[PDB]
């Protein structure tokens, strides 16, 4: 038994930042989108 | 070779193809070119 | 003016009315394509590229 | 139609293959290939044909 | 001379755009064709039709 | 030994062979450059897959999958019948290779690079006599081992056999038999470089400093003290675990560190007696183990390093 | 970003105002009307290029230089 191999901390992260870069939530679309920069109003 | 900086320490380093990318006195691994010494003409309009 | 069209003062735009930037970042990557082909900025020659 | 349509033709037996004009290779920097969908599922058809072949 | 009509004249808080009619202009006589329709591309960026 | 099918495109008028060509992209035209005739109009510039050529040859496949609608009784059946195919059943076993080359490499925090080499020197060297009668998971364990060399983040032994349970037989039999299967393909069909040298104790130093928590100033000294410790013959012989964390040591009590040798060894599993039974010997040579910059400035005194 | 030189409508300069205008409300105790009709701005297109002027160029300054010489 070899605990770094039974716990991956793939799955959290790669899960997590998947879910933020694009707009899917899971494993709903456009929860995330891009900041606007374009003035400081917007 | 070509003269880069550093962007948080503002070191003049000078780097070759062959030299990794990376401040040698802070370590940061970001660097800005240096700027070009030859006259850049610009109109007053 | 007509049909939602204006004038502006010629003078005024020389004098820097209403004058903006304008930044374009461009983004590029030494991709390594497995263990043998890989690439690197050059300036590349006629004779070789 | 007995000419052209007739009812035994609704099943098929021979696949024709479209040209490789109708699913074309995109090259997105060149160093990489990639095939078109028809070509996968041509692949597809090709690759359970001959394994309906062994078996039988 | 003097206009018959008197205007409306003070000051106005005005804000310009992101468009601009330099990044909307573009014309095609010829140019690449898509590869799977060898129709013109789509997009000004692409020197599309 | 086929038909040639090869198109050269040459101005008639011209005649110059070879000719000099300029592709306007944007009117889409190939021209000659001497006399500006055209030779060749309609230039062209999701409806694909991405694939990868190297890796995985020349494999296509395709999923089954739920839909907007669709009863679960067919997605079942139909996966089913997909598994038992026997042409694919071959290719399977490189990509479940490869599957868990991906789960060990993304376990070590390591970078795509590295998976990359690992997965394509699994593919490279496997389905050959040598390797046959070696455990699949010394197979792996080699091929990450030069994946990271490869990569210019060149591990260890000890590091890698954390994950992959190997012993050292036959993994060092495994690496210098799937070493002389990538040289025998490099020039019959680069693959090595002054870093697959297996001492390359400059890379390492940098990683276990930062375990060490050490500042950025310490790990140049570090560098600086392994890259003149060769030029001793009595510790050149030493395995470049032991030379760098030696060199490591020497530094972290230059500096003035409180970090004592029971930790350096503990935190990088060398052992005590090792750390200071080396220590004792580049004691006798601190003028030329040390930066001339650093000691002139005054940062660093070797005053400082105690004696024994 | 920076006081502009010369007033947009009519021309006239202004670049060479700011600081006595800041000097007239800081030390003078002036309110903004008169500081303006003391620098002698009277059409109210001068008085809005100064009175409305954001000075960004101090907040600019508060980085440290790219490149130090
Ligand atoms: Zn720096
Ligand atoms: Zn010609
Ligand atoms: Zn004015």
């Amino acid at each position: 038994f070899n605990m770094k191999l039974a716990i991956n901390a793939k799955t959290i992260t790669s899960g997590l930042k998947y879910a933020l870069a694009t707009g899917n939530w899971g494993e709903r679309a456009g929860v995330s989108q891009v900041l606007n920069r374009y003035t400081y109003s917007s | 070779t070509l003269k880069y900086i550093c962007a948080e320490c503002s070191s003049k380093l000078s780097l070759s193809r062959t030299d990794a990318v990376r401040c040698k006195d802070c370590g940061h691994r970001i660097l800005l070119k240096a700027r070009t010494k030859r006259l850049v003409q610009f109109e007053a309009r | 003016n007509q049909e939602d069209s204006m004038i502006m003062n010629q003078s005024s735009i020389d004098r820097g009315l209403f004058r903006s930037l304008f930044f374009r970042s461009y983004m590029d990557q030494e991709k390594k394509y497995g263990m043998s082909i890989t690439e690197t900025f050059e300036k590349p020659q006629r004779t070789n590229t | 139609n007995e000419v052209f349509s007739r009812p035994e033709w609704m099943i098929l037996t021979c696949l024709p293959v479209p040209p490789p004009p109708v699913r074309p290779s995109i090259s997105f920097n060149e160093s990489q290939r990639g095939e078109d969908d028809l070509t996968f599922k041509l692949a597809d058809i090709l690759k359970a044909n001959i394994s309906l072949e062994t078996l039988e | 001379k003097k206009l018959m009509a008197q205007i409306f004249f003070g000051p106005t808080y005005y804000q310009r755009l992101r468009h601009m009619v330099d990044d909307k202009i573009h014309a095609r006589a010829r140019g690449p064709m898509q590869v799977l329709t060898r129709q013109p591309v789509e997009g000004r960026s692409r020197d599309g039709g | 030994r086929g038909p040639n099918l090869n198109i050269v495109l040459t101005c008639p008028e011209c005649k110059v062979y070879p000719p000099k060509i300029v592709e306007r992209f944007s009117e889409g035209d190939v021209v000659c450059a001497l006399c500006g005739l055209v030779l060749s109009d309609k230039l062209v510039d999701r409806v694909g897959e991405a694939s990868n050529p190297l890796l995985d040859g020349n494999n296509l496949s395709t999923r089954i999958g739920k839909g907007e609608t669709t009863d679960m009784r067919f997605t079942k059946e139909l996966n089913k019948a997909q598994g038992k195919n026997v042409m694919d059943k071959k290719d399977n076993e490189v990509q479940a290779a490869f599957a868990k080359i991906t789960m060990l490499c993304d376990a070590a925090e390591l970078p795509k690079i590295v998976k990359d080499c690992a997965k394509e020197a699994y593919k490279l060297c496997h389905d050959e006599k040598t390797l046959k009668g070696k455990s699949m998971e010394s197979i792996m364990a080699a091929s990450i081992l030069i994946g990271c060399r490869r990569a210019e983040v060149a591990r260890t032994f000890k590091e890698i056999q954390s994950l992959i349970h190997v012993k050292t037989k036959e993994f060092g039999k495994t690496l210098n038999i799937m070493k002389n299967i990538l040289r025998g393909k490099s020039e019959d069909g680069k693959i090595d470089t002054d870093n697959m040298s297996g001492a390359q104790n400059l890379t390492y130093i940098p990683r276990f400093c930062s375990h060490l928590g050490l500042p950025m100033q310490v790990t140049t000294s570090a560098e600086y003290t392994a890259k003149k410790c060769k030029e001793i013959k009595e510790i050149a012989g030493k395995s470049p675990i032991t030379i760098a964390v030696v060199s490591i040591y020497l530094n972290i009590l230059l500096f003035q560190i409180p970090i004592t040798a029971a930790k350096v060894g503990q935190t990088l599993q060398v052992t005590e007696g090792t750390i200071k039974s080396g220590y004792k010997i580049l004691y006798e040579h601190r003028d030329k183990l040390v930066d001339p910059q650093l000691i002139a400035n005054g940062v660093v005194s070797l005053d400082n390093l105690p004696g024994v | 970003m920076i006081v502009p030189v010369r007033c947009f409508s009519c021309g006239k300069v202004v670049g060479d105002k700011w600081e006595s205008y800041l000097n007239l409300l800081q030390e003078d105790e002036l309110d903004e009307g008169t500081a303006l009709s003391r620098l002698g701005l009277k059409r109210y297109c001068c008085r809005r290029m100064i009175l409305t002027h954001v000075d960004l160029i101090e907040k600019f300054l508060r980085y440290n230089p790219l490149e130090k010489r």
